[PDB]
């Protein structure tokens, strides 16, 4: 049962590390915040993981849902989320 | 009101006839250039600006009525074969 | 100049404060200084001692602690953040290994810890959250009591004054004792578990010779009594026992798979079934439990109680022996013989509302007890000595339902800052919205419109007009509201002829209980009364005749008006339909340029711009050292005279700046310099008003005369002159920001020098990337240089072909500024920029 | 992804303009339309033109008189050079204000000659003149002028709609629609549900028919038909067009 879940969960094809590079810098940022009580910059953290600054900050824009298309926005009659977006 | 207007539904007993008397004729006008209007120039409409007359309207081409004539297929099948009209620019 | 006055009536008291009720009731739960534990010490009560056994841990609360805010205040108003301050409270936990904090050895113990963070209340009484403020307004409901209502249908059966009794505890359980003959009692639980009641009072130490026997005869409507019991013709006593008569064994009879037994039967009603092993799996919710007690020591459910019923046994009921249902039941047959005891569903007596103060209550808690669903869960995870500090409780749990509140519900609005007088009537409303249980959207034409009793207590004039009429309203002048819940009015107390002039507040509960007179009577000389038919009234009901029966008169005359209603000159000669399109039309005015009083007043349009605290009041006496039109400082004499050593108190004088609603909130100095000033002296007059009274428009002639058509369906024409002298001219102001991005191309920068192949972007922008103040163009120009790359700084060979024949000329970088939007341009106020300032910026 | 933020504010001085409403405290509703000149306002006898001119149609139905002892009261409280005190439900009275209106300057019933500025006889009856407390209400920009001709448009909506440089498509609500078959028409029912909407293809080439000052032939098949067509399809039915 976490074979099955591992890939094929969420709507679209996602990598496995992808998800448990999230979960990884979790267990860490309360470690900092239990002890110090302010939150951990982006400065030392940087020291000891193999990641930047700049392009860990693309792969939050990763993960996500994202979101559907037929969700009501204002007016919940005729309104969609995908009825708005102009073609080219 | 407007010119040459009741004088339409008067001189004919039905009102809803004269609307196609000058409606799939007036729009086939344009859409066949002006050629095939043969009446003289005398029954046109007249438009006061900059001194001079332009457009041409209809409801004064309502004169020689008929009933039975062609179906209604026709109407829009040989006019645009005759005539097939654009737009260029040089 | 002379002024000639008419009427005075002279009153024996004046105006409250208006703002007196969002003030002390919100003082009543932080508690800080003042007192020790008794308001927020309530919200930890309930929470803790928060009990996760699972083994041996137990955690136990202390005290609170109010520290140090989170960082500087004038800080949190330019990136959108509460000022708050966080608490501090001591926690006491336990591990298996025996380890209690009450040594210096193997016992560890933390008693500051700062994860809560709670707004605050400043001056005036406005709460700020996302730097939009918020202010919250009280809802009116109806007290939750015991009430006696009505029930279609029947025309034969029994119950309490009528039929179905219906109690409204606040969750607990809702009692029905109603009665069906024929069979089957009628008996609920708390849903519609249906039973024999037979066999409950047999649980109750009841047998078959006490509710059967000594009640059956003064009525024979006990068909649904005497079927269990089963008692026919008088026959051979022993030996023909059933159900009721024996308690223990009990008849074994039924048709169905179980039987019953009076006792052990009660829980046989839910399938399966189980051993008698729990004598207490529901019985244990009807005793010591917020079941019965509708609030803390039955403070509010204490009047609706002992009143109707007999008197009370502690603050639930107990164990084998319930004497809340036989309290209740001598009740049913009480006023079935001749009592009185009718409750009036559109009553202001039995309806309070919930200030601010008992609201930050209810939702404080709601918030806390939130994060006991999260310190289970680090509990599972937890090692040997290493959770004890901070490692359970979190602070984002609690700090979300508190933050979802002040900015997030239905009583949370944001205040009309249109004008100064209509932010005060914004919160002297109270909406007729809120819960789903106390109030529905049926159909109540006599709910929906105005009660007698609403006489002093809501102006029955002030009402929003439209579909929601009747819900929403306004309070009175001289109406305020206690530390419970009713509004309270004063009124003038007599006995038999004799008038006292001094003044008694009374809620609305006695006011239907007692009879009030009216103002407008005679009187002469304080002992003897003047008439034989005194005209008063009797909750909603007006009476006649007799001197004697009242107790209360009215003191004044303006009870009836409310505070903002009672500013325009001649409401006797004014409609109630237009004395209301007037007032709602009064508070969408607009601060202008020529303001001035009206010729006419009726003295009350002072007292709005004190309460209100539009103008700048002095706190100490003292000369003037400044005066300027923006800025104006005070020194005091508190400490010697010296260039850099006093009470130097600058009073920030806000020039044009935003708004809730675009509009203008300016102030201009109306005192010099020189001149010394003391406490209660204005220092400068607010936006629309002149000296600190109404002038929120203007006077002009006018020939009133029609004019050949052209004023047919409310057209007016207007004189030119009135515009050549600009009289009416509002400044409405808006809003725009240029954001830089980190583009994959590359990150933009602004500056003064850019690469443009043009000038225009060069003319204004000089001042090193920004651009001066005030000028003057039109829409579709530059307000902000950008330099943002496109293409990869690569051009195309097809592309060089079009700007061949037009000038070749492609640099390689552009002008994407942020152009002017559609509509109508204006002027630049003021210009920031934090080009990644030292701060705690996010 | 930002590197620094400006904000730069926009303070906009809006004039008296004609589409605004205006009303005091009595409630007064109105409206301006038209500015009238000097050039052709009369006026009283030293010389006065007015400062607007209201309208005396409309009082019997709001029944709200109570203003009147604001401006003949008024008008005798300049001429004395005093503020007047009047309580709720009481104050002065008919007698009373009858009394100080003896002063002023010289009428006392309010009614002043009026001299016409465009014929110049004397308007028969006199009329009232005074001063009124009114007030001029925010100008909402709820009723601002809006107008679309042109616009984007969906992909499988394919309809009209509105950004924010561009303005919104007036919908034609199904309430129009039957009022219109009532008269019994043809072609001006069909042109409100294709190209003027739906139809895509039939939108395009009419834009190229009013350019050259043409005729715009007749629409074709509506978008959000022709995909029903596949919409039933995969519901296990079949769906098949016929001509004659």
């Amino acid at each position: 049962i976490t074979r099955s879940i591992a890939d094929q969960a969420r709507t679209i094809r996602i990598p496995v590390h992808m998800i448990e590079t999230i979960n990884k810098l979790n267990r860490i940022s309360r470690q900092m915040l239990q002890e110090m009580g302010r939150e951990p910059t982006p400065e030392e953290l940087a020291e000891r993981m193999l990641m930047p600054e700049d392009k860990i900050r693309k792969v939050l824009k990763i993960a996500k849902e994202p979101i559907s298309m037929e969700t009501p926005i204002g007016d919940d009659e005729d309104s969609h989320l995908g009825d708005f977006i102009e073609d080219t | 009101a407007r010119v040459t207007v009741q004088d339409a539904v008067e001189k004919i007993g039905n009102r809803f006839d004269l609307v196609l008397v000058a409606a799939r004729r007036a729009r086939q006008m344009q859409v066949g250039g002006k050629d095939p209007l043969v009446p003289e120039e005398n029954d046109k409409t007249t438009v006061i600006a900059l001194r001079e007359i332009e457009e041409g309207l209809i409801n004064n081409q309502i004169l020689d009525v008929r009933e039975r004539q062609e179906q209604q297929e026709q109407e829009a099948a040989e006019l645009q074969a005759v005539t097939a009209i654009a737009e260029g620019r040089r | 100049r002379i002024r000639k006055d008419f009427g005075k009536r002279p009153q024996v008291l004046d105006v409250p404060y208006l703002l007196s009720i969002q003030l002390d009731s919100f003082q009543k739960f932080i508690e800080q200084d003042p007192e020790g534990q008794y308001g927020l010490e309530a919200a930890f009560r309930s929470v803790f001692p928060i009990q996760s056994y699972s083994g041996n841990s137990e955690l136990q609360y202390v005290s609170y602690r109010l520290g140090e805010p989170v960082f500087d205040v004038q800080e949190c108003q330019i990136r959108g953040v509460t000022y708050s301050a966080p608490l501090r409270v001591k926690l006491r936990l336990v591990i298996y290994e025996r380890e209690a904090p009450e040594g210096t050895v193997k016992d560890i113990k933390e008693q500051e810890v700062y994860m809560g963070e709670i707004p605050l209340m400043t001056d005036n009484g406005t709460f700020v959250i996302n730097g939009t403020e918020r202010v919250i307004v009280s809802q009116l409901h109806r007290s939750p009591g015991v009430f006696f209502d009505s029930d279609k249908g029947k025309t034969h059966s029994s119950g309490k004054v009528l039929y179905n009794a219906r109690i409204i505890p606040y969750r607990g359980s809702w009692l029905d004792f109603e009665f069906d003959p024929k069979d089957n009692l009628f008996v609920r639980i708390d849903r519609r578990r249906k039973l024999p009641a037979t066999i409950i009072l047999r649980a109750l130490n009841y047998t078959t010779e006490q509710i059967l026997d000594l009640f059956f005869e003064k009525v024979d409507l006990l068909a649904k009594l005497s079927q269990s019991g089963h008692k026919r013709i008088e026959t051979l006593f022993t030996n023909d026992l059933d159900h009721g008569p024996y308690i223990s064994e009990t008849l074994r009879v039924d048709p169905t798979n179980d039987r019953l037994s009076a006792l052990v039967e009660i829980y046989r009603m839910m399938r399966p079934g189980e051993p008698p092993t729990r004598e207490a799996a529901e019985s244990l919710f009807e005793n010591l439990f917020f079941s019965e007690d509708r609030y803390d020591l039955s403070a509010v459910g204490r009047m609706k109680f002992n009143r109707s019923l007999l008197r009370e046994e502690i603050e639930g009921s107990g164990i084998l022996s319930k004497d809340d249902i036989i309290d209740v039941m001598k009740k049913l047959i009480d006023i079935r013989n001749g009592k009185g005891e009718v409750d009036d569903i559109d009553h202001l007596g039995n309806r309070r509302i919930r200030s601010v103060g008992e609201m930050a209550e209810n939702q404080f808690r709601v918030g806390l007890v939130r994060v006991e669903r999260a310190v289970k869960e680090r509990l599972s995870l937890g090692d040997l000595d290493t959770l004890m500090p901070q490692d359970m409780i979190n602070a984002k749990p609690i700090s979300a339902a508190v933050k979802e509140f002040f900015g997030s519900s239905q009583l949370s609005q944001f205040m009309d800052q249109n004008n100064p007088l209509s932010e005060i009537t914004h919160k002297r409303r109270i909406s007729a919205l809120g819960p789903g249980g106390l109030t529905r959207e049926r159909a109540g034409f006599e709910v929906r419109d105005v009660h007698p009793t609403h006489y002093g207590r809501v102006c029955p004039i002030e009402t929003p007009e439209g579909p929601n009429i009747g819900l929403i309203n306004s309070l009175s002048v001289y109406a305020q509201t206690n530390e419970y819940g009713f509004l309270e009015t004063p009124y003038r107390k007599v006995t038999d002829g004799v008038v006292t002039d001094e003044i008694h507040y009374l809620s609305a509960i006695e006011e239907g209980n007692y009879v009030i007179a009216q103002a407008n009577s005679n009187l002469d000389e304080e002992g003897h009364f003047v008439e034989d038919l005194v005209t008063c009234r009797s909750k909603g009901e007006s009476s006649l005749f007799s001197r004697d029966q009242v107790d209360y008169m009215d003191v004044s005359t303006q009870q009836v008006v409310s505070v903002g209603a009672s500013l325009i000159p001649f409401l006797e000669h004014d409609d109630a339909n237009r004395a209301l399109m007037g007032a709602n039309m009064q508070r969408q005015a607009v601060p202008t340029l020529r303001a001035d009083k009206p010729l006419v007043g009726t003295g009350m349009e002072r007292a709005v711009a004190v309460d209100s605290g539009v103008t700048a009041v002095a706190k100490r006496g003292g000369v003037v050292q400044y005066v300027d039109a923006s800025r104006i400082v005070i020194k005091v004499n508190e400490d010697e005279m010296y260039p850099g050593e006093a009470g130097i108190d600058i009073y920030n004088l806000t020039k044009y700046t935003r708004s809730n609603q675009n509009t203008c909130i300016n102030q201009m100095p109306c005192v010099s310099l020189g001149e010394p000033v003391e406490r209660g002296d204005v220092l400068a007059d607010g936006p629309s008003t002149d000296l600190g009274e109404l002038a929120l428009g203007q006077n002009m002639r006018v020939a009133f005369m029609p004019w050949n058509g052209y004023n047919f369906e409310d057209s007016i024409l207007v004189s030119e002159r009135v515009v050549q002298e600009d009289r009416f001219t509002t400044i409405h102001i808006q809003e725009l920001a240029c954001v830089s991005r980190d583009t994959k191309l590359g990150p933009e920068e602004i500056t003064a020098d850019i690469p443009n192949v043009g000038e225009a972007a060069l003319s204004k922008l000089d001042e090193s990337g920004i651009v001066y103040i005030g000028a003057e163009v039109t829409g579709g120009d530059i307000l902000v240089g950008k330099v943002t790359p496109k293409g990869e700084t690569q051009l195309t060979p097809e592309e060089k072909l079009l700007r061949a024949i037009f000038g070749e000329k492609a640099s390689d970088v552009k002008d994407s500024s942020l152009r002017v939007p559609n509509g109508v341009s204006g002027t630049v106020i003021d210009v920031q920029v934090f080009t990644r300032d030292g701060v705690e910026k996010d | 992804g930002v590197l620094k933020i400006v904000k730069v504010y926009l303070a906009v001085k809006r004039r008296i303009q004609p589409g605004d409403k205006m009303a005091g405290r009595h409630g007064n509703k109105g409206v301006i339309s038209k500015i009238n000149p000097i050039e052709d306002m009369p006026y009283d006898e030293n010389g006065t033109p007015v400062d607007i001119v209201l309208n005396p149609l409309g009082v019997p139905s709001r029944m709200n008189i109570g203003q009147i002892l604001e401006t003949h009261l008024g008008m005798a409280a300049k001429g004395i050079g005093m503020p007047i005190a009047t309580p709720v439900f009481d104050g002065a009275k008919e007698a009373e204000i009858k009394e100080l209106l003896k002063l002023g300057d010289l009428p006392t019933s309010g009614q002043i000659r009026l001299y016409d500025g465009r014929t110049g006889e004397q308007f028969e009856r006199p009329v009232t003149v005074g001063y009124m407390y009114m007030l001029k209400l925010n100008h909402l920009v709820d009723d601002k002028m809006h107008a679309r001709s042109t616009g984007s448009y969906s992909l499988v909506t394919q309809q009209p709609l509105g950004g924010k440089a561009q303005f919104g498509g007036q919908r034609f609500g199904e309430m129009e629609v039957w009022a219109l078959e009532a008269y019994g028409a043809a072609y001006t029912l069909q042109e409100m549900l294709t190209v003027k909407s739906d139809d895509v293809n039939g939108r395009t080439k009419m834009y190229k028919n009013i350019v050259d000052g043409n005729h715009q032939m007749e629409p074709g098949m509506p978008e959000s038909f022709n995909v029903l067509l596949k919409e039933i399809r995969s519901l296990g039915i079949n769906i098949e067009l016929e001509d004659e």
